[PDB]
RNA sequence: GAUGGGGUAGCAGAACGUUGAGUGAAUCUUAGAUUUUUUUUUUAUAACUAAAUAUAGAUGAUAACUCAAGUGAGAAUGGU
């Protein structure tokens, strides 16, 4: 999503749209600029090696 | 005796001069990939 | 009253008064590593050394290229570049291929259509009904 | 046809016969005036300088005219008074002493009467306007008719037509 | 970096400087090629053909640049080419003899030209390009060349309130081809129509100075050969310059002039009439002799296509495909030189 | 006429011309031996800074 | 290339042509002694020279694919020329795909239908090319039953006179007299 | 210079053929037009289109910042009495723009989706054959009336740039020979 | 999606929508979709 | 020499003093009408040359103006006119490729062809004067 | 100024490509290795030029020569 969000704003300028005021992602359920609280403390089980 | 790279291109045709002065004001790294460190979001998460 | 027009210009003619060889550059690509390269080296210092020397008028950059076939680039007047790689080739075999770059031009390859090709009007009008002893049915 | 040689065969045209009697015993020069329109370079015997030494008889020789379109006549009837009151008239009232009026009055061509005076600059501006109200009144495929029979005008004098 | 070392060596203050310095010109390879495509004398050293390439907008110094070079190269272009078509064509008005002139000399076909040697242009003048690359900054188009026409009075009221400019007056104030006199840095940008202009500038000051440069070191016979070789080898239809207003009336000043006959259209053929496309073929007659023909779709125009015709072949005379300039008898022990055709003048019509 | 070429086996011909009659073909082992200008040929070109044409042809 | 770079305008122009079918023709006749012998074109004979003229295949410029052709205008199709019993034993058939619906008639009962214009189409119309081509071709064949046409000013000219008028000969060599006046 | 919004519906419970003539209807048509015809729709999925139109013009005008100069192109229309503008579509439509901020629906294309579910069709002899329930998204571009008055300028003037028609045209000889047959 | 029950998000976007419509605020281009170096 | 007839010395001076002149050169026996400034682009690659070469045609088969046509039973004499090409370089086409092919037999064999054309340019094409011969 | 030139069953010779291995603890790669695409050129079942997109320092790719085969699919009412 970083990758398409740096090319409009490089090449909209002026219209460079509110991403913050928008819907959340229903893929992830998150808003914008925002993780996810199994990804911001890290609770994920991880193997023993 | 070596290879010629898009950089000595540039440095022939004059145009190498004026892109140092761009990248340093824009604080892009001119030459190199900077001081930044690799995508660690899926090393932090146990990524294989 | 005439009124000259503005946007029309002279159309050169390369061959008419003086002629200029299409090919300005070739670039030969070489690696002293890859086994494909071995007959472009023996170009490089046998054939390459004489004529590059008969073609004064084109301009020659030698420079590696490691990890990648040897090919022959040339840059033409018009623009365009043509590049034949010449990998596992003897020597002369390059001097064949270099010749083609040099008779060349950067017109790309079209199927031959017409001989002639002419941009001045006919010497005798084209025909026309109404400027001869007329047809009767 | 199958191959483009069979089809340059079926497409042939003969040469014209004036090359078809090729000489015999060497070489000879023979008149083959071509059924075409001359160019503006085959400069007619009567613009060529009396200098010039390529005037010469028809090669022809070295071997009723048409109908009449436009032959237009120049009159001069109005004396050098009479303009001095088409150009009191025409300021006078311009509407009733238009240049079709004065043309028949005078006995002279329309363009004539406006050579020697101009209508009032608000008189003109009405007869633009009165021709601007009639252009609004086409549709699409007419105005466009209109644009092309100016641009082909144009294009005439520019030497496409 | 020591591992990417520096192909070329150059000094560390070297960027600093406007173009390469002379001596450069003695390693490209660039130079020694267009010096041989050119088939140039061995007179003239490489670095005098690398100064043909650095535009004044490069190098405001006098010297090192292409100011005084192409100055001198614009008059042997401009005389050869306006003497070889008064005597080939001494009958074109004034106003087609400017086009005829500006379509030869002019900086479009002199563009041309340049980009038929394989001139490579560089991004932005320095010490560091290659001395065989044609340097200029089109960013800068304060930098014009001496000319010989003078500035106008009226040039302000000209462009502003459409004042009149006669054809006369343009042959002693306005330029060689008609034209009125006088009419850090971010390159993020894009190009715009002054450097469009600015950049066809420079290549036509780049041609220009290569004929100055064989006339100041191969003579004055050398430039003439290579202006008749690379320039006036160059095809030109001048009959597609011509823009008639009333050709009626002009062919009737014409043959009232000369004394012919009152023109009288007659038509010599005609098919279609009352059809979606007729053919009219109209030809004009001085008496009984055809001053011109001209076949199209109406009437009128057909009648004045024909008028058009009639007037371009007075005006198209020529003597000759390669006739003797007056310049060819300077050169030495020439045969006697005959009196040229001087035509009266163009026809002024209502 | 023939423009210069390179034989293979032969060596450099120089320019020929045969409207005025000379194939003349060099081949050694250095760049002056081919018959063409040099790098060093064009250096002392350029040093002759004194030489110029003729006021009568200029 | 030379040949072809020029104004081609007037090659492609479509003349209309004339023709009469009573007039005699002493080179579409078969008989040509004596010449009071000599008869018009007949049907076909006629037609053979008509649908050269739909093609444009009389021009140095033709081409099967462009339609070069030009118009050829017709008259005294009522007395149109045929020899034998053909007039009275030729029939035309026609079928509509009905078994049954077999249509016949002969050439006299079909020019007093629709005159002997009708019998001058069918055979140019099998004379053409069967393409796309066929019905813009035959739609400029302007056939009629008598002197009478409204193309009566569409025929081409020289000098005023019409092509096989009395005197458009003389006026065609009178105009190229004048042309050879220049270079 | 021209606003934009390419908006990806909901998982909606029908298929392609059927959704496709919903599109096709709303396709050009401005955004309150479009929901005018959703309203009064006979189709189950109209009401779903009419939801899914409504979320994208609030994206459209609070992301993108569309449809947000009515009150000011209002004021120069009737206080200064100018004239709107008048195009036609690319389709032959004629239309008067007063406001050149008005969203419309420039693109609209239907995509499938994954299955819903499957329901077994059990017929004679034994035989039972599975039926796949579809599920189609639909994706609506949102633009500005400045897009449709830019892309009929370009159309006028390629139709004038093609030059006017002739009546005796120059057409080319195709074919080369070594001989004169004129 | 009509019997999705509206989230916080979208009750949040119909807010935003009412007072561009009515002209309280007056929208800008975001600032924040990404953090590059030029700034253009 | 054979000397040339008196009805073409008395009409030369009034073919080469027309505007424009056109000459059917022939190569190898192969026709090509050509005018001083055309490309010829023969359909062969002519072995010995390179670009910049300049060869002098000596077959001419008609060498005539608008009006005048001068025809050579054989050839014309070379002594009449002088016409010169360069040698401007070689082209080729586009490789095609011919499938041979029978029904009901899966073998397809190619054949790929691309062949070179040298392309020609007229930069001399005048009449000389034959008032001493 | 060499001679020769259709082809089924069938026989014969010379090559390319695919997968893995040796040289290889080798060579190359943010001065862009690799990117299923597009484009350009070269007598070309193949490689190459350039462009666009993304970003790897080796669990990456790779010339040349050689070695070994689970090595080449519009056809089996073939299978998934
Ligand atoms: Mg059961
Ligand atoms: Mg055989
Ligand atoms: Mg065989
Ligand atoms: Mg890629
Ligand atoms: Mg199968």
């Amino acid at each position: 999503a970083a990758v398409e969000a740096r090319n409009e704003d490089w090449m909209l300028g002026p219209l460079a749209p509110r991403r913050e005021l928008d819907e959340i992602t229903l893929s992830n359920g998150n808003f914008f600029g925002s993780l996810s609280p199994t990804r911001a403390l890290l609770e994920s089980e991880v193997s023993e090696e | 005796p070596r290879r010629v790279t898009p950089v000595d291109k540039e440095r022939m045709v004059g145009r190498w001069k004026v892109i140092q002065k761009e990248l340093q004001k824009r604080e892009l790294p001119v030459l190199g990939t900077g001081n930044h460190g690799k995508y660690v979001e899926l090393k932090w998460l146990g990524s294989k | 009253t005439v009124k000259a027009l503005t946007q029309i210009s002279s159309a050169g003619r390369n061959g008419v008064g003086a002629f200029v060889l299409q090919c300005k550059k070739l670039d030969i690509h070489y690696s002293d590593w890859a086994g494909s390269s071995r007959g472009m080296n023996g170009f490089i210092k046998s054939l390459l050394p004489k004529f590059a020397a008969a073609n004064p008028q084109i301009e020659f950059v030698v420079s590696p290229r490691p990890a990648k076939h040897p090919i022959l680039m040339g840059h033409y007047i018009n623009g365009r570049t043509k590049a034949i790689c010449v990998r596992n080739m003897e020597p002369l075999e390059i001097l064949k291929k270099a010749e083609l770059l040099r008779d060349a031009s950067g017109e790309k390859p079209q199927k031959f259509k017409k001989p002639v090709t002419s941009t001045n009007p006919s010497v005798r009008g084209v025909w026309s009904p109404y400027h001869g002893q007329g047809m009767a049915v | 046809q199958s191959t483009a040689n069979r089809t340059k065969r079926m497409l042939n045209i003969p040469p014209h016969e004036s090359f078809l009697n090729v000489p015999v015993e060497g070489d000879r020069i023979i008149f083959n005036p071509p059924s075409s329109e001359a160019s503006v370079y085959h400069t007619p015997f009567k613009f060529l300088p009396r200098s010039d030494p390529r005037r010469r008889a028809n090669i022809y020789k070295l071997f009723d005219l048409p109908p009449v379109l436009y032959n237009p006549t120049k009159s001069y009837n109005v004396t050098p008074e009479q303009v001095e009151e088409i150009r009191e008239l025409r300021a006078k009232d311009p509407k009733k002493y238009s240049v079709t009026y004065l043309s028949n009055k005078y006995n002279c061509t329309k363009v004539f009467i406006m050579m020697c005076t101009q209508a009032p600059r608000e008189h003109q501006e009405q007869h633009k306007l009165a021709r601007a109200r009639t252009a609004e009144n086409w549709g699409p495929r007419r105005a466009a008719a209109k644009l092309d029979a100016r641009r082909r005008k144009e294009m005439l004098h520019r030497g496409e037509i | 970096n020591d591992r990417f070392p520096p192909l070329e060596p150059l000094p560390p203050a070297a960027e600093s400087l406007p173009s390469p310095l002379p001596e450069r010109a003695l390693t490209s390879a660039k130079l020694a090629a267009l010096h041989a495509r050119l088939n140039l004398s061995p007179k003239i050293p490489l670095q005098t053909l690398a100064r043909t390439l650095v535009d004044a907008s490069a190098d405001e110094n006098p010297q090192f640049n292409n100011a005084n070079l192409a100055f001198v190269g614009q008059t042997l272009i401009n005389y050869h080419i306006a003497e070889w078509l008064l005597c080939k064509y001494p009958r074109l008005p004034q106003g087609i003899l400017f086009s005829a002139m500006k379509a030869y000399a002019g900086p479009k076909p002199l563009l041309q030209i340049a980009r038929s040697w394989g001139v490579d242009t560089a991004a932005v003048p320095g010490g560091e390009v290659d001395p065989g690359l044609l340097q200029f900054d089109a960013l800068k188009p304060g930098v014009a060349i001496t000319n010989f026409g003078y500035k106008r009075t009226e040039l302000a009221y000209l462009e502003k309130f459409k004042w009149r400019r006669g054809m006369a007056s343009r042959v002693v104030l306005d330029d060689d081809f008609g034209d009125v006199v006088r009419s850090d840095v971010s390159y993020d940008r894009y190009g715009n129509p002054d450097t469009r202009a600015a950049a066809e500038r420079a290549h036509a000051y780049f041609v220009r100075a290569v004929v100055g440069a064989i006339y100041a070191h191969c003579g004055r016979e050398a430039a003439k050969a290579f202006v008749k070789a690379h320039i006036m080898s160059r095809t030109l239809d001048i009959a597609k310059l011509f823009e008639f207003k009333y050709p009626t009336r002009e062919l009737a000043a014409l043959c009232a002039r000369e004394d012919f006959e009152p023109p009288v259209a007659r038509l010599l053929s005609e098919t279609g009439r009352q059809s979606r496309t007729p053919v009219f073929v109209v030809g004009i007659y001085s008496g009984s002799d055809k001053l011109g023909e001209g076949a199209a779709s109406s009437l009128d125009h057909a009648r004045f296509k024909a008028a058009m015709n009639a007037l371009k072949a007075w005006y198209l005379y020529s003597p000759g495909e390669n006739p003797r300039v007056p310049s060819d008898m300077l050169e030495e022990g020439a045969k006697p030189w005959t009196p040229a055709y001087i035509d009266m003048g163009e026809v002024i019509s209502r | 006429k023939q423009v210069r070429r390179f034989i293979p086996g032969v060596g450099v011909q120089d320019e020929v011309d045969f409207s005025k009659v000379g194939a003349v073909v060099r081949d050694g082992k250095r760049a002056g031996d081919l018959g063409v200008r040099t790098r060093s040929d064009w250096e002392v070109i350029g040093k002759m800074k004194s030489v110029l044409p003729k006021v009568k042809a200029l | 290339m030379s040949q072809t770079v020029g104004a081609t305008r007037l090659a492609y122009s479509r003349v209309w042509h004339h023709i009469s079918a009573v007039t005699p023709h002493p080179t579409l006749s078969t008989i040509k002694a004596p010449s009071e012998a000599i008869t018009p074109p007949s049907l076909g004979r006629l037609a053979s020279r008509i649908a050269t003229i739909l093609m444009g295949k009389h021009k140095p410029i033709w081409d099967p694919s462009t339609d070069c052709g030009d118009y050829v205008v017709v008259t005294n199709c009522a007395g149109l020329y045929t020899t034998g019993h053909k007039k009275w034993r030729k029939t035309y058939y026609r079928h509509n795909t009905r078994p049954g619906s077999l249509q016949a008639i002969t050439m006299d009962a079909l020019m007093e239908k629709h005159g002997g214009a009708e019998v001058l189409r069918k055979a140019v119309s099998g004379m053409l090319p069967k393409n796309r081509l066929r019905d813009k071709r035959l739609a400029r064949l302007k056939a009629f039953e008598g002197d009478a046409h409204p193309y009566k000013e569409n025929l081409v000219r020289f000098g005023g006179k019409v092509v096989g008028a009395p005197g458009w000969e003389e006026a065609v060599k009178a105009i190229r007299e004048a042309d050879m006046e220049r270079l | 210079t021209e606003r934009k919004l390419v908006y990806k519906t909901g998982y909606l419970p029908t298929s392609v053929k059927k959704l496709v003539h919903l599109s096709r209807q709303i396709r050009g048509k401005t955004v309150s037009e479009a929901l005018v015809q959703m309203q009064f729709s006979k189709k189950k999925m109209a009401k779903e289109v009419k939801t899914e139109l409504l979320r994208a013009e609030a994206k459209a005008i609070v992301t993108r910042g569309m449809g947000l100069g009515k009150a000011a192109a209002a004021a120069a229309q009737k206080e200064t009495g100018a004239e709107p503008v008048k195009i036609q579509t690319k389709d032959g439509k004629h239309l008067e723009i007063r406001d050149p901020t008005r969203i419309y629906v420039a693109e609209t294309f239907v995509n499938k989706g994954f299955t819903r579910g499957v329901e077994l069709d059990y017929r004679a002899r034994g035989r039972v054959f599975k039926m796949n329930k579809p599920t189609t998204t639909m994706t609506v571009v949102l633009k500005e009336e400045k897009t449709r008055i830019r892309e009929h300028q370009e159309r006028v003037a390629k139709k004038l740039r093609q030059g006017p028609w002739v009546h005796l045209p120059d057409r080319p000889v195709t074919s080369q020979r070594q001989f004169y047959s004129w | 999606p009509s019997q999705f029950e509206v989230t916080k998000d979208r009750k949040a976007i119909k807010a935003r929508q009412s007072k561009f419509l009515s002209g309280e605020e007056t929208w800008a281009p975001g600032k924040v979709n990404a953090f590059l170096n030029s700034k253009i | 020499q054979p000397p040339i007839s008196q009805q073409v010395k008395e009409l030369l001076p009034v073919l080469a003093a027309q505007p424009g002149h056109y000459t059917t050169i022939h190569i190898h026996g192969k026709p090509y009408l050509v005018t001083e400034g055309d490309t010829v682009k023969l359909p062969f690659k002519m072995p010995g040359v390179a670009p910049g070469d300049v060869l002098r045609l000596n077959r001419a088969s008609v060498i005539g103006s608008r009006d005048l046509t001068l025809q050579g039973a054989p050839y014309v004499d070379e002594r009449l006119f002088e016409c010169r090409a360069i040698v401007m370089g070689t082209e080729s086409e586009p490789m095609r490729v011919m499938i041979k092919k029978k029904r009901r037999c899966r073998k397809k064999k190619h054949v790929f062809s691309k062949h070179k054309y040298t392309v020609l340019r007229i930069n001399q094409l005048k009449i000389n004067d034959v008032s001493s011969l």
